């Protein structure tokens, strides 16, 4: 599964 | 900054002319990710053509598969046709059938 | 063995004509079982493993996420742009993350970025900072480092992530582990026929594959060339291998295929007498 933090992609 | 397709043109099974098979068009190694791939027969598109999702390599390069089932005929000339920004003008890749 | 877990994910302004601009795709061992587009925006399962083995409540939680990931490689490529001082232009954000369970016991974790398909930022899950590859990704570090991500992305990447794998890999061992045999073909052109030999290998599984040349049973590496592994529509494979003969040798040469699918290695020749 993808990680739940989608934030972690943040430029 | 901006890196020309490698292009491989190869049949699922190898190949006899009246024989159900699958040709294959693969292009890695570009950038950026527009491509057209156009697989043709003797210089006519291909009817049942899939193309493959949007894909890359450990390099960050693009790749992308373009395959169609076909009955390969005897003396038909089989190809890929390739169009990229970093190419001047569209790559014809000819399928060699090996018969 | 060794077990992989990947996801790669792009953003582009131009993917073009009827295509969408952003999709994310899994790989477990190398073989595709997830897939998200902008267009469907809907995670979808790509393997008869990982359907029936999940709920709706998997594919519902993986649709949310990617498409949080969605909108923030949106914002990434106004950020990145404004950021570089281009106008208009051609631009992608590429993200790849996940796990490897290696073969000694030890875990590897990545979650790494490129800008128009060089290096941006990585993160060094050993000393918990973010890496910037370029000057401009010096701004990325700063927010991010912030944003307070290491602490649940080594969490992710050394547990989560390994969690997951073991997960998948119990679901689809039966087909990541299966054996397909190759057909192979040698075949010749030019001067009455000999002097580029080929040697192909159609549809084998797993991807591991030697393919050589051999004149009079001896190995020749010189005046060979390989196409290296590409893909067939079913998930199968496909590989070329080439050798400059001088016209008249066909004979002499033959194609050596050492597979998991073979027992012992296949030598072929072309045709029967050619």
């Amino acid at each position: 599964g993808h990680a739940e933090e989608y934030g972690a992609e943040t430029l | 900054m901006d890196l020309t397709p490698k292009v491989q043109v190869y049949s699922r099974f190898p190949a006899s002319a009246g024989t159900k098979n699958v040709l294959n068009c693969f292009a890695a190694g570009f950038h950026p990710p527009k491509i057209s791939i156009t697989l043709m027969k003797d210089g006519v598109p291909m009817e049942g053509a899939q193309y493959s999702d949007m894909s890359f390599n450990d390099d960050w390069t693009f790749q992308r598969l373009v395959h169609a089932d076909f009955t390969p005929s005897s003396g038909s000339t089989y190809a890929c046709k390739v169009e990229h920004e970093t190419l001047k003008e569209p790559q014809v890749y000819k399928w060699d059938p090996e018969f | 063995e060794l077990h992989t877990l990947r996801y790669i994910r792009t953003a582009m302004t131009d993917p073009g004509p009827g295509l969408p601009w952003f999709v994310d795709v899994g790989y477990v061992d190398g073989e595709l079982f997830m897939h998200y587009n902008s267009t469907a925006r809907r995670a979808v399962p790509r393997t008869e493993w990982i359907a029936a083995n999940t709920d709706q409540q998997y594919w519902d939680r993986e649709t949310q996420i990617v498409q949080g990931s969605e909108q923030i490689n949106r914002e990434n490529l106004d950020i990145l742009r404004r950021r570089y001082n281009q106008t208009g232009g051609s631009h992608t954000v590429q993200w790849m993350s996940g796990c490897d369970i290696l073969e000694d016991g030890t875990i590897r974790g990545y979650h790494q970025a490129a800008y128009d398909g060089r290096d941006f930022v990585a993160f060094d899950k050993g000393t918990m900072t973010l890496t910037a590859a370029v000057p401009e990704a010096v701004p990325t570090k700063r927010k991010w480092e912030e944003g307070g991500y290491a602490e649940g992305l080594k969490q992710y990447l050394e547990e989560t992530c390994v969690e997951w794998l073991r997960r998948y890999v119990e679901y689809g061992k039966a087909e990541l582990g299966r054996r397909e045999r190759p057909e192979v073909r040698v075949w010749g052109k030019e001067a009455d026929g000999i002097l580029t030999l080929s040697c192909r290998a159609h549809g084998f599984y797993p991807r591991p594959i030697v393919v050589s040349w051999l004149k009079d049973g001896a190995v020749r590496g010189q005046d060979a060339q390989s196409g290296g592994i590409v893909p067939n529509g079913d998930g199968t494979y496909h590989t070329w291998v080439t050798i400059d003969a001088q016209p008249g040798d066909g004979d002499k040469y033959q194609c050596r295929v050492e597979h998991a699918s073979l027992p012992q290695p296949g030598l072929y020749s072309w045709r029967s007498g050619g």
